[PDB]
């Protein structure tokens, strides 16, 4: 098989054009090989954007997207690249970057001239996921969602942090620096329809070390470099 | 053919290797075919059967 | 462009038993030019790239183990796992590309089946630290239930609302296989003050009827 | 692959073909029962 | 022959398939023949008699 290893950006803004590269190690671009790139949008299926062949300089695309695409390939430098114009909200998805084995291999001095090796896409670039908002890169809002008498069922007590209004994904929450792991839920992000995201990390302990064992979730932004403490005790009855 | 670039696209031009008398050995031989007696293998139209 | 029907959308199964997978194509995948049948089938592992499975219907890949194994002729394909394992937890996708453009399967969710778990279900009212913001978001959180189908509804002073409620769902839990949902209503700041009782509603199969929680505003 | 005579009673192949034009040979593979197949050597691994 | 078989076609050349075996359905379950004791053992006692 063939190691893929892609990269480009994965933040374009809306009417831009969004540009990826797939570098190929341990093999030759040149050959009998379809390099095909796959998008997934997110929650959905698989999608196939189109592909470019080894030998000649032979590419088909989606008819959805027949006027868009362009793949491009170097085989001076051994990578091939994905060129999307116009983007738009439904061009969001993550892109896989694929190599599929032709039917014709060239043998040298065999009994035959061609040999199909009967391999599909074997070879899968780790993907590369790709927004298309205009929203700006904004920090998290941090909010305690603290323990209470009705977030009680059985002596064991539900709290967490509330992290919302931030841009780009990801966020990484833990708990404790990472101390408490167990009964802890990361849901996933949700995109409202203000463009940003939302997302809720729960934990479920014993209702009895509330007053004794300190709560504080970590809330880490990359891309705004916000890193946010807030510690999460239950609410004062004044 | 010159007359080509003056229903030319009716026949191509096909050539393929065929063995000799000898089982060991190959020829690069060619032949005219009309499109009618020829499909494609794969979508790079190259290579025909 | 060939539409291809994968059945079921979704396949809990119980490690040791086997698995079935069916895929339909509108249009005979047998390609005219060279006589291969291209339908292949991928296995998509929760956060990973997708890997090749089985290559031209019955063809299995490199690595795969011999419980995997495809059939099928020219329209009606099936791919069979002789002994489901807990690490065979996916998407499955079957793929043709006989015909441009390639087009994949809906992908069948294949889980852990076990027995059906009542939700524990918490409200969590918006803190006044959200409270200053100008927006206000309360979630009721669901938590360990199976099947993953959940039915949160959110009364307002027994007013149902629409339209304003996110839920998210984790992924199957990988020690007792239960799934966590959070549904989250938010609201500006006139619409928070202008009423009292809060609730979200939980339907579930688990629950004999729905469990209702509440909290009144202004109170602990 | 058997739960566990009838285990051994069969192997996996697999194998080069010629295809429907004598020039090209296709990587297929198929199930053949232990009655059918002759080893080669003696390593184990090549049959006919 | 309790399991039931998969097909698979390959193509020998112009016009020829052959046909091999793909997989077996479901957990694997042995041939047999199955036959009366009772009239087998009957059966063969009479066989006896008329060799004796
Ligand atoms: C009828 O029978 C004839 C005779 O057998 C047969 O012709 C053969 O065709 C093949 C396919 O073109 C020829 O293979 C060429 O071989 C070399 C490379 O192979 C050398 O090195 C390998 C080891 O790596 C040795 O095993 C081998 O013996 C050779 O020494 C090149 O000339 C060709 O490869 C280049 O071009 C290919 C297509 O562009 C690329 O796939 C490949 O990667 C190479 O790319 C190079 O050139 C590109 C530009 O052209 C460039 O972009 C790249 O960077 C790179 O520089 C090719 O593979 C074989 O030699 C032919 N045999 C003879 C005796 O000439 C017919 O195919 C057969 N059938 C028909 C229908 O006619
Ligand atoms: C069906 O048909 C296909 C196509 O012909 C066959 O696939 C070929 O199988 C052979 C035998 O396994 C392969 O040859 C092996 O390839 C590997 C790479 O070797 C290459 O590169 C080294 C340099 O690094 C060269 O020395 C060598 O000549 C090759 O160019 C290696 O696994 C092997 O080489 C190593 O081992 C041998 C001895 O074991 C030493 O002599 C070598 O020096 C080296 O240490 C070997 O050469 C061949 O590459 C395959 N072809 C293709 C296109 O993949 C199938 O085997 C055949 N049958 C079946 C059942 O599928
Ligand atoms: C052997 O290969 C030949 C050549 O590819 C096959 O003939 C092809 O058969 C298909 C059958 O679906 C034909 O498609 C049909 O074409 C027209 C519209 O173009 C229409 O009748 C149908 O809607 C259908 O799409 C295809 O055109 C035809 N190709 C040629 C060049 O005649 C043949 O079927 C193969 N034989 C076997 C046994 O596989
Ligand atoms: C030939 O005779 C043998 C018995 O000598 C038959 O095997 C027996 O078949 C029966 C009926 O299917 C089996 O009973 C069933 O088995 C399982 C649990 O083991 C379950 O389906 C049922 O609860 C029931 O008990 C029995 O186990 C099986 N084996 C033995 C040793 O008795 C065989 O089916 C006969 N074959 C034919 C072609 O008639
Ligand atoms: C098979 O049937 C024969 C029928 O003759 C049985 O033979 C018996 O043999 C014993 C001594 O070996 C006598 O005492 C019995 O009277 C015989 N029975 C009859 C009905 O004649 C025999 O047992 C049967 N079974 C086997 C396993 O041989
Ligand atoms: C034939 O070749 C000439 C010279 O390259 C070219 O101008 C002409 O268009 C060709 N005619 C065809 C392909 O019919
Ligand atoms: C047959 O199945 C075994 C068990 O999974 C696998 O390791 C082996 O590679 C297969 N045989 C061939 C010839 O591919």
């Amino acid at each position: 098989q063939v190691q893929l290893q892609q990269w480009g950006e994965g933040l374009v803004k809306p009417s831009e054009t969004l540009s990826l590269t797939c570098a190929v190690y341990g093999g030759s671009i040149s050959g009998d090989y379809y390099w095909t790139w796959i998008r997934q949008p997110p929650g959905m299926g698989l999608e196939w954007i189109g592909y470019i062949y080894g030998d000649t300089a032979s590419t088909n695309y989606n008819p959805s997207l027949k006027n868009r695409v362009t793949i491009s390939k170097d085989t001076s430098k051994n990578q091939f690249s994905l060129k999307l114009d116009s983007v738009t909200a439904a061009d969001t998805a993550v892109y896989y970057c694929a190599r599929e084995c032709g039917g014709q291999q060239v043998l040298h001095d065999d009994d035959y001239d061609f040999y199909d090796p009967t391999i599909g896409l074997d070879s899968w670039g780790q993907g590369v996921v790709v927004t298309v908002s205009s929203a700006s890169t904004k920090g998290p809002s941090v909010f305690p969602l603290a323990p209470s008498s009705k977030s009680t069922s059985g002596g064991t007590a539900a709290l967490g942090c509330l992290v919302k209004d931030y841009f780009p994904e990801p966020v990484t929450v833990s708990w404790n620096s990472g101390a408490l792991t167990s009964g802890v839920h990361t849901f996933p992000a949700v995109l409202q329809s203000s463009g940003l995201y939302s997302l809720s990390s729960v934990v479920t302990v014993p209702s009895s070390s509330l007053g004794t064992q300190t709560y504080i979730c970590n809330v880490n932004h990359k891309p705004s470099n916000t890193k946010v403490d807030k510690k999460v005790e239950p609410k004062s009855c004044d | 053919s010159s007359s080509h670039t003056n229903a030319m696209q009716e026949m191509k031009n096909c050539s393929f290797n065929m063995t000799t008398e000898l089982r060991d050995k190959k020829k690069k031989v060619s032949a005219l075919f009309y499109k009618l007696d020829i499909v494609p293998l794969n979508k790079n139209g190259r290579q025909y059967r | 462009d060939i539409v291809m029907t994968q059945t079921p959308l979704s396949l809990p199964v119980t490690p040791g038993e086997p698995a079935s997978i069916s895929c339909r194509s509108s249009q005979s995948l047998l390609d005219s030019g060279d006589g291969n049948t291209y339908l292949d089938w991928y296995l998509q592992k929760p956060g990973q790239s997708p890997q090749p499975l089985i290559y031209e219907v019955s063809n299995r890949a490199s690595g795969v183990p011999d419980r995997f194994s495809g059939s099928g002729s020219d329209t009606d394909f099936t791919l069979r796992i002789r002994k489901v394992e807990a690490e065979d937890v996916g998407v499955y996708y079957c793929m043709q590309y006989t015909h441009i453009p390639w087009t994949f399967g809906q992908g069948t969710k294949v889980e852990i089946k076990r027995t059906v778990a009542a939700p524990s279900v918490f409200i969590f009212p918006p803190s006044d630290e959200q409270l200053k913001s100008g927006t206000a978001s309360v979630v009721c959180l669901l938590n360990n239930f199976y099947p993953r189908e959940a039915k949160v509804q959110w009364k307002v002073d027994n007013a149902l609302q629409s339209g304003n409620s996110q839920e998210s769902v984790t992924e199957q839990d990988s020690k007792d296989s239960t799934y966590s949902l959070s549904s989250t209503l938010t609201l500006s700041k006139a619409d928070y003050e202008k009423h009292k009782v809060y609730a979200c509603e939980v339907t579930h199969q688990g629950l004999s009827s729905p469990v209702t929680k509440s909290f009144n505003r202004g109170e602990c | 692959s058997s739960s566990h005579i009838a285990m051994q009673e069969m192997k996996n192949c697999s194998f080069n073909m010629t295809t429907e034009l004598r020039d090209k040979k296709k990587k297929v593979s198929a199930l053949f029962y232990k009655l059918d197949i002759v080893p080669l050597n003696k390593n184990g691994r090549q049959y006919r | 022959r309790p399991n039931n078989m998969t097909r698979k076609s390959i193509r020998i050349g112009p016009g020829q398939t052959f046909y091999a075996l793909n997989d077996i359905i479901g957990d694997i379950r042995q041939p047999h023949c199955n036959i009366s004791k009772e009239k087998w053992n009957n059966t063969l006692h009479r066989v006896w008699k008329k060799l004796v």
